[PDB]
C-alpha cells in the first residue's frame, strides 16, 4: 500500500546502456523546399 | 488562439502596493510582448507599458515610469509551438484616481512595424483604491405564455465585484444579472433574475450562488 | 488626452459611418501609425485596424481605415446592432507605446423600437426585519438606451432614498437599467401603495407594488 | 492583394526521420585493431560545429529513439566481424579431468 | 550576421528567408566490406539522392538556378487564409510547413504544370518569328 | 489531360512535346550484403549516373533549366529533309530518333560548341562595358 518502496538493480537489456548516452540526441531530415504566397508574379516576357 | 487569465480583483488602501498577475497559455509566451493597459473613469483608457518575455526589454509610459514594475517568469513548455507563462505588474503609491480596471494584452506580431501592439487581452482585473474596509453582501430572495421571473438581490456590498451563478453553474439559460447601484453611502448593490416557465415548480429548484471574494464570503440562497 | 476623437457619431441601419481621430502634429499622422479598437464598456476590447488600412485577422471587410497628413478615419460599413458601442484610436510607432484617443460613442439609427420591460420587487420579510426597506425596479430590453425613473408614495412623488443607475447595454444589444428606493419600515407600512414609473419618449410604463398584498 | 506561390530553396524545415548513421573517431595512433575503431572510421573533423537554435523547442523521446536500436545492432555486428578470422576451439571439447589447485 | 546551419529555424519566415544560402551549402557536402564501409557508402548515396530530387523539382519548375523564384500559380485561399504580415512576421517555416503540408502535393503539381509546361511551348511560339 | 509515364510514345511529336514534364518527374525518383542489397545499391547509383549525364548535356548546351530550349545551330538538310508538318504531325519521337540517331553525335558536338562556347565569351565582351 505504497507504505514502502524497494529498489533492486538489474540488467534486463543491453540497449539501456546506449540510451544513457543517446538521451539528448535525435535524427531528423532537412526538407529545404518551402512554398509560400507573396505579392510577386513571374514575368510573362 | 490562446487565453490570458489575470488575477482576481483586489481592494487596497491608498498608499499601499498591489501586484497583479497574468497567466498565459495556448501560444509561445516567449514570442510576444505583454502589454499592460488600464481604464479609469477620470482618464479613460491609458496604456502603461509592455515587456518582452524573450529579452526582458520594458517600455513604460512616463506617467507610470516611477510607480510600475513589470516582471515575467520563464515559459513552461507544453508542445513545440505552445507553452505557459506568467507576467506581473507591481504598482505602488496607489491613489484614489488609480481605481479602475487593468488589462494585460499579448502583442500582435513577432516582427514588423507594430510587434507589441496589444492583440489578445485578458478578462481584466478590478482594482479599488479606498480607505474604506471590505464589506460582504446581504442576499435576499426576489419572489417570483406561462412564464415567470425570479432571482436574488445583493444589497450593500463593497467593493466590486460580485459573481452570481445558478445551481452551481448548471443553470445558465434565462439568467439576467443587472449592474450594481452606487448608493450615497459608498456601498454597491445589484440584482440578478432568471426567467423560467411557471409550470416548472415541481421539477426545478433554483439556487443562486453568490461569491464575494474580496470578503471571502459565499452565499447559496434557495429562491 | 491630446488625441481627440469625435465625441458622438450616428449612422443608419445598413448604412456606413466614419469616425475621426486627429490631434497635434507631435502626436499625429506622419511619422506615426494609427490603430483602431472596439471597446464595449465593462468588457475586453477588440483590435479592428492596425498600421492604417490593414485590418486585424478575422475582421470583416466592412471595416476600413484611411490616414491623412492631419487626421485618421475609421469607416464602418453595413452597420449592425453590435456595432453600437465605444471606439478608440491609437497613435504609435514601433518602439513607442500606445497613445489612446478621447473616445467615440457610435449610435445606429434606423433600428426597430424595443418595448421597455419593467419589474418591481418589494422588500423581503427578512429585510423589513433589519429593519430597512428597499424597493428594486429592474428595467431591461429597451431601445434606445435612455430611461427616466420616478418613484411615488401613495400616488405622490418621492425624493428621499431614490437611487437610479445609468443605462447599460444588454448582450442582445438592447439596454438595461435599475433603480433602488431606500425607505424606513414605517414609511413602507404607512402607505397604501408604492409605484415605480419608467418614462420613455414614446411610451411611459408604470409598475406598482402595495404593502397590503 | 493578388497572392502567388513562390518557391524557397533552403528553408529551415525538418521532419522526424530514421536514417543510416556512420562512424567517426579522432585520429588515435598506434598494437591496434580494436573492434570498434576498426581499420577505418572517418576521422573526426579537427573542429566540430555546434550551432544553437534560438527559439526552437523540439519534442524528444529517448525510449523511441532509433539511434539506440542502430547502435545495438552495430556493436553486435562488430563483435562477429572480429571473431570470424580468429581460431575456433572446436577440438577443445575433449573430456577434461580436473583436480583442485 | 550568420548563426549557422538551421540557425533561423525558430525565426519568422521573413528572417529565415534571408539566410537560405546557409542551408544550401551544408545540404550536399584488404577488404573495404567493413560494417562502417557499407554504412558510409550507402549513406553517401542517400545524400546525393535526396539532393538531386529537390534539384529535380526546381528544374521542372523552371527555378533551377535560384533560391527564390516567383511563379504564375495564384495562392488559393483554401490552403491558408493568413495575410502577408501574419505569415512572414508571425510564423516560422516549421509551423508553416505543418499548416500547408496537407496541400503541398497539390501545390507541387500545379507548380510544374501551370507554368513551365505551358511556358516552354509559348516560348517557342513567341520566339518562332 | 494526363495519360501517364510514356503515355504519348505513340503520338505525334507535337502532341508528345506537350507532356515532357511527365517523363521528367519519373526519370530520377546484421549484414546488408544480401544479393538484393548489392543489386539495389548498384541500381540506385546507375539511375543517378544516367540522370546526371543528360543534365550535364543540358548544362553544356546552356539549356539547364528548361525542357524546351532553342539554339543557334541551323538544321542541316542532310540529317532530315522533312518539313515541319511532316515531322511534328506525322512522326513519333521513336521513329524520329531512329531516323536521326545516325547524326546525333555530330549534332550534339555542334550544339555544345557553336553556341554556348561562343556565346559565353561574347557575353563577357558585351557586358564588358
Ligand atoms: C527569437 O524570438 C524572439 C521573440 O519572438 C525574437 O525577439 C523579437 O525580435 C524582434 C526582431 O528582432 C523584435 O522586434 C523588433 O524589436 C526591436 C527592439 O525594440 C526596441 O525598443 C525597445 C524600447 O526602447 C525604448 O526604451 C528604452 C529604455 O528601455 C529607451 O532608452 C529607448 O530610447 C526607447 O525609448 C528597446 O528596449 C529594444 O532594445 C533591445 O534591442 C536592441 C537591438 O535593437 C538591443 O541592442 C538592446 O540591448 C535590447 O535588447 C529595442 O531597441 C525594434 O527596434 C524593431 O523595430 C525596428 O525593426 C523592425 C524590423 O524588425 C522595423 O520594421 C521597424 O520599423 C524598426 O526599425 C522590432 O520591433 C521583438 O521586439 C523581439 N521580442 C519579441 C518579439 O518578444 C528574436 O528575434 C528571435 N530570434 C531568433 C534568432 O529567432
Ligand atoms: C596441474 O597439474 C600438473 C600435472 O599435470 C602439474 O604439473 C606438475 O607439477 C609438479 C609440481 O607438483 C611438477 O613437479 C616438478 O617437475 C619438474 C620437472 O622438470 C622437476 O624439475 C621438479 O623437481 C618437480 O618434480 C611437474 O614437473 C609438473 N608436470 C608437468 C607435466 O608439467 C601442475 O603443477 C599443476 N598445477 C596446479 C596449479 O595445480
Ligand atoms: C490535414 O489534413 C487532414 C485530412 O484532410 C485533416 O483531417 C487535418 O485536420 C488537416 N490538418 C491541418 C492541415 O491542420
Ligand atoms: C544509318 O547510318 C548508316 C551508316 O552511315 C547507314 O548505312 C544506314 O543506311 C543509315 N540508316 C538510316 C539513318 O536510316
Amino acid at each position: 500500500d505504497s507504505t514502502t518502496e524497494t529498489f533492486r538493480p538489474s540488467g534486463g537489456d543491453m540497449r539501456d546502456n546506449w540510451r544513457s548516452e543517446l538521451y539528448k540526441y535525435k535524427v531528423v531530415k532537412i526538407e529545404p523546399l518551402g512554398v509560400a504566397p507573396t505579392r510577386c508574379k513571374r514575368r510573362v516576357v | 488562439e490562446g487565453q490570458l487569465v489575470q488575477s482576481g480583483a483586489e481592494l487596497k488602501k491608498p498608499g499601499a502596493s498591489v501586484k497583479i498577475s497574468c497567466k498565459t497559455s495556448g501560444y509561445r509566451f516567449n514570442f510576444y510582448h505583454i502589454n499592460w493597459i488600464r481604464q479609469t473613469a477620470g482618464r479613460g483608457p491609458e496604456w502603461m507599458g509592455w515587456i518582452s518575455p524573450y529579452s526582458g526589454d520594458k517600455n513604460l509610459a512616463p506617467a507610470f515610469q516611477d510607480r510600475v514594475i513589470m516582471t515575467t517568469d520563464t515559459e513552461v513548455p507544453v508542445t513545440s509551438f505552445t507553452s505557459t507563462g506568467a507576467a506581473y505588474m507591481e504598482i505602488r503609491n496607489l491613489k484614489f484616481d488609480d481605481t479602475g480596471t487593468y488589462f494585460c494584452a499579448k502583442g500582435l506580431l513577432r516582427d514588423g512595424s507594430s510587434t507589441w501592439l496589444p492583440y489578445l487581452w485578458g478578462q481584466g482585473t478590478l482594482l479599488t483604491v479606498s480607505s474604506a474596509s471590505t464589506k460582504g453582501p446581504s442576499v435576499f430572495p426576489l419572489a417570483p405564455g406561462g412564464t415567470a421571473a425570479l432571482g436574488c438581490l445583493v444589497k450593500d456590498y463593497f467593493p466590486e465585484p460580485v459573481t452570481v451563478s445558478w445551481n452551481s453553474g448548471a443553470l445558465t439559460s434565462g439568467v439576467h444579472t443587472f449592474p450594481a447601484v452606487l448608493q450615497s453611502s459608498g456601498l454597491y448593490s445589484l440584482s440578478s433574475v432568471v426567467t423560467v416557465p411557471s409550470s416548472s415548480l415541481g421539477t426545478q429548484t433554483y439556487i443562486c450562488n453568490v461569491n464575494h471574494k474580496p470578503s471571502n464570503t459565499k452565499v447559496d440562497k434557495r429562491v | 488626452s491630446v488625441l481627440t476623437q469625435s465625441a458622438s457619431v450616428s449612422g443608419s441601419l445598413g448604412q456606413s459611418v466614419t469616425i475621426s481621430c486627429t490631434g497635434p502634429n507631435s502626436v499625429c499622422c506622419s511619422h506615426k501609425s494609427i490603430s483602431w479598437y472596439q471597446w464595449p464598456p465593462g468588457r475586453a476590447p477588440t483590435l479592428i485596424i492596425y498600421e492604417d488600412n490593414e485590418r486585424a485577422p478575422g475582421i470583416s471587410p466592412r471595416f476600413s481605415g484611411y490616414k491623412s497628413y492631419w487626421s485618421a478615419y475609421l469607416t464602418i460599413s453595413d452597420l449592425r446592432p453590435e456595432d453600437e458601442t465605444t471606439y478608440y484610436c491609437c497613435s504609435y510607432t514601433h518602439n513607442s507605446g500606445c497613445v489612446f484617443g478621447t473616445g467615440t460613442k457610435v449610435s445606429v439609427l434606423g433600428q426597430s423600437k424595443a418595448n421597455p420591460s419593467v419589474t418591481l420587487f418589494p422588500p423581503s420579510s427578512e429585510e423589513l426585519q433589519a429593519n430597512k426597506a428597499t424597493l428594486v425596479c429592474l428595467i431591461s430590453d429597451f431601445y434606445p438606451g435612455a430611461v427616466t425613473v420616478a418613484w411615488k408614495a401613495d400616488s405622490s412623488p418621492v425624493k428621499a432614498g431614490v437611487e437610479t443607475t445609468t443605462p447599460s447595454k444588454q448582450s442582445n444589444n438592447k439596454y438595461a437599467a435599475s433603480s433602488y428606493l431606500s425607505l424606513t419600515p414605517e414609511q413602507w407600512k404607512s402607505h397604501r401603495s408604492y409605484s415605480c414609473q419608467v418614462t420613455h419618449e414614446g411610451s411611459t410604463v408604470e409598475k406598482t407594488v402595495a404593502p397590503t398584498e | 492583394e493578388n497572392l502567388w506561390v513562390t518557391v524557397y530553396y533552403g528553408v529551415p524545415v525538418w521532419k522526424d526521420a530514421e536514417t543510416t548513421l556512420f562512424c567517426a573517431s579522432d585520429a588515435k595512433a598506434y598494437k591496434k585493431h580494436n573492434v570498434w575503431a576498426t581499420h577505418a572510421c572517418v576521422p573526426t573533423d579537427p573542429n566540430p560545429q555546434e550551432i544553437h537554435l534560438e527559439n526552437v523547442t523540439e519534442e524528444f523521446n529517448m525510449w523511441k529513439n532509433n539511434m539506440v536500436e542502430q547502435m545495438h545492432t552495430d556493436i553486435i555486428s562488430l563483435w562477429d566481424q572480429s571473431l570470424k578470422p580468429c581460431v575456433k576451439l572446436t577440438p577443445l571439447c575433449v573430456t577434461l579431468q580436473c583436480t583442485n589447485v | 550576421v550568420f548563426l549557422g546551419f538551421l540557425g533561423a529555424a525558430g525565426s519568422t519566415m521573413g528572417a529565415a528567408s534571408m539566410t537560405l544560402t546557409v542551408q544550401a551549402r551544408n545540404l550536399l557536402s584488404l577488404l573495404k566490406l567493413t560494417v562502417w564501409g557499407i554504412k558510409q557508402l550507402q549513406a553517401r548515396v542517400l545524400a546525393v539522392e535526396r539532393y538531386l530530387r529537390d534539384q529535380q523539382l526546381l528544374g521542372i519548375w523552371g527555378c533551377s538556378g535560384k533560391l527564390i523564384c516567383c511563379t504564375n500559380v495564384p495562392w488559393n485561399s483554401s490552403w491558408s487564409n493568413r495575410n502577408l504580415s501574419e505569415i512572414w512576421d508571425n510564423m516560422t517555416w516549421l509551423q508553416w510547413d505543418k499548416e500547408i503540408s496537407n496541400y503541398t502535393q497539390i501545390i507541387y503539381g500545379l507548380l510544374e504544370e501551370s507554368q513551365n509546361q505551358q511556358e516552354k511551348n509559348e516560348q517557342d511560339l513567341l520566339a518562332l518569328d
